[PDB]
């Protein structure tokens, strides 16, 4: 399994991954991921238990939450695999990731309503069902809300970082992960979110397609990172109130633990992953 | 200590906060009377459901994010 950059896709694979993707909408498992999602994001907090987002296994939970999303996905076309968008190199809104043959572009001004691309309301094949906002069409405003993507420099800024995590180990934290994750610091994978506007800036983002491939991007800067830093692991490593330890397990799949994640080669692996 | 509560009209809806499947929220926003899911951080700052990648500094900030990204829409109760 290889994971490949979005700008690099043939179009026959940017129509097999579409058409799988709507397959899993068209058959009611997409809307579960969304939820699972959401649910995450209300009850991961700074005081209380948190495993998904604003703590370390951030990047553990997202890894096997695509994972089993792109088990989904070739479940119905084997042939498929998640790219990633690298949205420090494709950052403007002319990338080709934006184009009507893959994800469509951004929502006009009026109500964020996307209008082009397979997943435009207009399909009839992309219906908003787990929701917030009660509007049921999906909406961006690429660039609307925040200025600009992170660059090149400012992701090197924050896979320079030697460790992975620090107490008290949440969103106030020093460390790569809290950088990465961006509640402190230059901010990456938190302005992202901002950027596309619409769902991907709320707890149900994953209605957007587009967020598996910025998540399949964090995913490779934090297997980029374990490179960089071949002596740094996981922490904590025991005994922490609220925080999954390394070889504690995960909710909600329970049968899975940070250290099960970290080599991301047994699962997949990249088209270009820079040797240390 | 808990923010003090607030009740205005803003942008046409009526938003209300008060301290107090998601987490033991310690304080509630209302939009329209339906209630929005909204979450303090660690450096005190706050998030709802609809812009949770965004951190602002106070609850009725988040209330009124929340109202600027329904652009009018009715919410959904979580
Ligand atoms: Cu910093
Ligand atoms: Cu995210
Ligand atoms: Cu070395």
């Amino acid at each position: 399994t290889v994971r490949k950059n979005q700008a690099t896709l043939t179009a026959d694979e940017k129509r097999r991954f579409v058409a799988a993707v709507l397959e899993l909408k068209r058959s009611g498992r997409y809307d579960e991921f969304v939820r699972t999602h959401n649910e995450f994001i209300m009850s991961d907090t700074d005081s209380g238990e948190r495993t998904g987002h604003r703590s370390p296994s951030f990047l553990p939970w997202h890894r096997r939450f695509l994972l089993d999303f792109e088990q989904a996905l070739q479940s119905v076309d084997s042939s498929v695999t998640l790219p990633y968008w690298d949205w420090s190199a494709d950052r403007t809104v002319r990338a080709s990731l934006w184009a009507p043959d893959f994800l469509g572009g951004t929502g006009r001004s009026t109500d964020g309503r996307v209008m082009d691309g397979p997943f435009a309301a207009s399909t009839g094949n992309w219906p908003i069902n787990v929701r917030v906002d009660s509007r049921t069409y999906l909406r961006r405003s690429l660039g609307g809300s925040v200025a600009e993507l992170p660059t090149r420099a400012e992701v090197e800024s924050v896979l320079a970082i030697s460790a992975y995590d620090l107490p008290p180990y949440n969103s106030a934290s020093e460390g790569f992960r809290n950088h990465l994750e961006g509640w402190r610091g230059v901010n990456l994978h938190n302005r992202v979110h901002v950027w596309v506007g619409g769902q991907m800036a709320t707890g149900v983002s994953p209605n957007d397609p587009v967020f598996w491939l910025h998540h399949a991007y964090v995913d490779k800067l934090w297997a980029e990172w374990q490179r960089r830093h071949p002596d740094s692991a996981y922490v904590p490593t025991g005994g922490t109130p609220d925080v999954v330890d390394l070889n504690e397990t995960m909710k909600p799949w329970n049968t899975v633990r940070p250290a099960d994640l970290l080599d991301h080669t047994a699962y997949y692996t990249f088209d270009a992953l820079e040797h240390h | 200590a808990a923010p003090e509560s607030f009740d205005e009209v803003y942008k046409g809806r009526r938003i209300q906060g008060r301290p107090a499947h998601e987490h033991g929220g310690g304080y509630e926003v209302f939009v329209d009377g339906v209630q929005l899911h909204v979450m303090r951080n660690a450096d005190g700052s706050w998030i709802s459901v609809v812009s949770h990648y965004d951190p602002v500094p106070t609850p009725r900030a988040a209330a009124r994010a929340a109202v600027d990204e329904l652009q009018g829409a009715p919410l959904l109760p979580f």
